[PDB]
């Protein structure tokens, strides 16, 4: 029973609806698992308990969790195929925010990506696969992570964006590949690579996009992610689809590439039901997100809708100078953070989308990343390290404070919790973004 | 191994994995896969790299598939196959269905059926048991994202809004739990979404416009949005506190350029005086009534109030949203005041 945990997350809702449907059994089910865990009296939980009755983050089970998960697999997970850069990715991701060095990784992450490099631009899931954006921007963080010369080198800039330029469509999206899937998770891949290589802003001469007026990668950009705003305020995958958090962050984060947020973002999509719907993610008792209206909570969207607050305050604020007032947090850090340290940590190691399911790198990686933005405040500048995207490398980063006492906008994880703080937009170190894209924009085009 | 001894692929020589196991240092997250897995991945490589389209390159792909269908690439490459050897999809949409039906998560596959069906030489109309089929495949996960997807793409490929099968299938499935929001968010669609042929598609009307008119039609169906209201209001009677119909009301109010205060009668009456609340939403809801058309005094105090039971009792996770709504109210106000 301990004192230091409030009766909004040791009890179900005060309104419940006589009529039952699958849709209330499972959120049902779910409030019930994570009851226990919530108020630290499961057998499963290792302390120590602070004084907010949260265990503490399992750093030792996670590095290990992860470090394992970078080596060999049986045969019977075949299925990862196609996801073998994600894989190297959620791993020096989880690694990182955890504060290891992952600089020792460079060689193996070289030889890993080398063989999945297509000549004719782009990367794949592997040796013969096509290129696919998801799978170069999971390439491209993970050089970035490990950095140097020698993995800066491994690209194949000018193939890369004639690549990129083959999958600009006609109405401003991206495909995935050529042939694949048109969604917002296609757009933000595809500009996060642009930025991070330094890319030319012109498409190719002899892009097909061309044909339908387009000039640049961004030309339509901002437009076509207007259309996937939906009735509820959220973003869908493509126009017409359901507003879905994941999505949400996709193009939020794409839009603050293309400007600074409190100019981009009220431009192009109505803040005034954006900002309830992502409110309306966060449910009580569980404290964390779920990813669209009466679906149940997960612990990967700690990231997906968590890091679109960073983006959406910032459109509020403004743009902060280095020589003013804030919304603040507009969500609550105290539930997120019960939710992840409670809830979503594997005795074993790693941790997991919500109670009853096994543990992952994919949600150990983004349940860390949420947990190290409710530690710090996100913010854009007038100062940024790219000499000429300039928002978008402007970000700059304070500790938000272990808390004491009671209030609406807390901290109760511990400063032993503290993890590495990471890019709103581009989702690894602020270092690693800024040294990958300044070394690129100090190397000539090649010819 | 089954390729290397089979005198139909004698013709062709397999291109065996490069995984980096020999450049130099060891990659990582590897797969041991099993050799028939490799053995099928080494013939892939070799016929996409001859651009090879033949019956054989086909029949691998069914093969590899089989194996492991979250395979991107031989997807695509299975599709461009098929056209170019011109082979009767009817018979690829039938052996989909059951490739679909064995794998309920797996999205690849709906790309694939979207990639078939767009082709109106062999799809020239809707096929006579496709709706059918959605309906098998939602009976066993109500809210697929993307087979709804798939449905929105279908519907306005074969101009399907008016189609008495799509609001059926819907209804149906909101028979069945009115709580699925996958299930509204079509119906939106099919009501309020924009259908005109020479635009790009969009989720909501007036895209081009400013941000905050995003969703008002040009020409507005005074009887529809009537007759959608009352649905609304019927379902929501069925289960007060289930969000998605509340929300699909306010959609169909911004569409139609009316006022959030036409349901203020109706969310009083899910909070009769102590109080008792059957729904948060009603609260939300005449909190916005309050604040925003609502021009007279008292009103902003009556905001700030249904807020504070928000904040304090029916939805306090969102206390820091509430607030700044609170905040939001008051500076309006006192701006109000000043003049
Ligand atoms: C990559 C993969 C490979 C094989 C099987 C599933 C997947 S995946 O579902 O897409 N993937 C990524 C997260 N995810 C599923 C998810 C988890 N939590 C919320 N979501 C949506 C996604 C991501 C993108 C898209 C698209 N377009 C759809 C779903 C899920 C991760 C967590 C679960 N995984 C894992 O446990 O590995 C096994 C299943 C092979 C044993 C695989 C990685
Ligand atoms: C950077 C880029 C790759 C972003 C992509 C992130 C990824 C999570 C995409 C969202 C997938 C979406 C269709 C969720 C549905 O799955 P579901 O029904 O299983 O989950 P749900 O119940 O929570 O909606
Ligand atoms: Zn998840």
């Amino acid at each position: 029973v301990h004192p230091g945990i409030p009766a909004l997350f040791r009890e179900p809702p005060l309104i419940h609806d006589l009529l039952s449907t699958e849709t209330t059994e499972l959120q049902s089910e779910t409030v019930n698992k994570c009851l226990p865990l919530l108020k630290g009296i499961h057998n499963s939980q290792k302390g120590p308990f602070n004084k907010y009755g949260i265990p503490a983050l399992q750093r030792k089970d996670h590095l290990e969790y992860l470090y394992d998960s970078l080596e060999d697999y049986p045969a019977s997970f075949v299925a990862l195929d196609a996801s073998r850069p994600w894989m190297v990715y959620w791993a020096l991701a989880g690694l990182c925010l955890l504060g290891e060095d992952v600089t020792r990784f460079r060689e193996r992450v070289i030889s890993t990506f080398t063989a999945a490099q297509n000549s004719t631009g782009g990367i794949g899931g592997g040796h013969g696969q096509m290129s696919h954006v998801a799978s170069s921007y999971a390439a491209v963080l993970s050089i970035a992570m490990v950095g140097g010369e020698e993995a800066f080198k491994l690209i194949d800039r000018k193939a890369m964006w004639k690549w990129l330029g083959k999958l600009k469509q006609p109405d401003g999206g991206f495909t995935v590949c050529e042939g694949g899937e048109e969604d917002v998770r296609g757009a933000y891949c595809a500009m996060v690579v642009h930025a991070l290589l330094d890319l030319p802003l012109a498409l190719p001469p002899e892009a097909e996009a061309r044909q339908n007026g387009l000039e640049t990668f961004t030309d339509g950009l901002p437009e076509y992610l207007s259309r996937c705003q939906t009735y509820e305020g959220g973003i869908s995958g493509s126009p017409g689809s359901e507003a879905h958090g994941a999505y949400a962050f996709c193009a939020l984060a794409c839009l603050c590439l293309l400007g600074r947020p409190e100019v981009v973002v009220p431009r192009y999509m109505n803040i005034a039901t954006l900002l309830p719907w992502l409110s309306a993610r966060q449910y009580a008792p569980e404290g964390g997100f779920s990813g669209r209206t009466n679906k149940l909570v997960d612990g990967c969207y700690s990231h997906w809708v968590g890091n679109c607050w960073p983006l959406v305050q910032a459109a509020l604020d403004g743009t902060q100078p280095l020589a003013r007032s804030s919304v603040g947090n507009l969500y609550s850090r105290e539930g997120l953070t019960r939710y992840i340290l409670s809830c979503c940590q594997c005795k074993l190691g790693g941790l997991r989308d919500k109670p009853g399911k096994h543990p992952d790198s994919y949600h150990t990686c983004y349940a860390l990343t949420g947990l190290s933005t409710v530690q710090y405040y996100h913010y854009c500048t007038d100062s940024s390290v790219s000499s000429k995207f300039s928002s978008a490398f402007s970000w700059k980063h304070d500790p938000n404070f272990a808390s004491d006492g009671q209030g609406s906008d807390i901290g109760v994880f511990t400063e032993n919790d503290r993890l590495v703080p990471f890019h709103p937009i581009f989702v690894i170190p602020h270092k690693s973004a800024e040294d990958i894209r300044v070394w690129f924009e100090n190397q000539s085009f090649d010819l | 191994g089954k390729y290397s001894s089979d005198p139909e692929w004698a013709s062709i020589k397999p291109i065996e994995l490069n995984d980096g196991s020999d450049f130099g240092a060891m990659p990582l997250a590897t797969i041991s896969y099993s050799p028939e897995y490799l053995e099928a991945t080494s013939y892939l490589r070799a016929v996409m790299a001859a651009n090879e389209m033949s019956e054989r390159a086909l029949r691998l792909t069914g093969d590899i598939i089989s194996m492991n269908p979250a395979h991107y690439t031989v997807w695509i490459y299975r599709a461009k196959i098929l056209f170019a050897l011109g082979k009767d999809l009817n018979e690829e949409i039938e052996w989909l269905n059951k490739v679909a039906l064995k794998h309920l998560k797996n999205y690849q596959i709906w790309h694939h059926r979207q990639v078939l069906m767009s082709s109106r030489a062999h799809f020239p109309t809707l096929p006579p048991r496709e709706q059918d089929f959605l309906m098998e495949m939602f009976a066993q996960d109500a809210k697929s994202y993307h087979v709804w997807t798939y449905r929105h793409w279908l519907v306005r490929h074969f101009k399907l809004w008016d189609h008495p099968r799509e609001i059926q299938d819907v209804e149906a499935l909101l028979k069945a739990d009115v709580r699925n929001n996958s299930a509204w968010n079509h119906r939106y669609m099919l009501r309020f979404g924009p259908r005109d042929e020479n635009e790009f598609d969009a989720g909501l009307h007036n895209t081009t416009g400013p941000s905050s008119e995003k969703g008002r039609l040009p020409v507005v169906d005074e009887d529809l949005v009537d007759s959608e209201l009352q649905y609304s209001q019927s379902r929501i009677l069925e289960a007060p506190e289930n969000r998605s119909p509340w929300s699909y009301a306010r959609g169909v109010l911004q569409a139609a350029g009316r006022p959030l205060s036409e349901w203020k009668d109706f969310a009083r009456s899910f909070v009769v005086e102590d109080v008792a609340v059957k729904s948060s939403h009603a609260i939300e809801w005449l909190a916005d009534v309050y604040a925003e058309e609502d021009g007279s005094e008292g009103s902003a105090a009556e905001a700030v109030k249904m807020l504070t039971l928000l904040k304090e009792k029916y939805d306090p996770i969102r206390r820091n949203y509430w607030e700044y709504r609170i905040r939001q109210i008051t500076a309006s106000a006192a701006h109000a005041t000043e003049i």
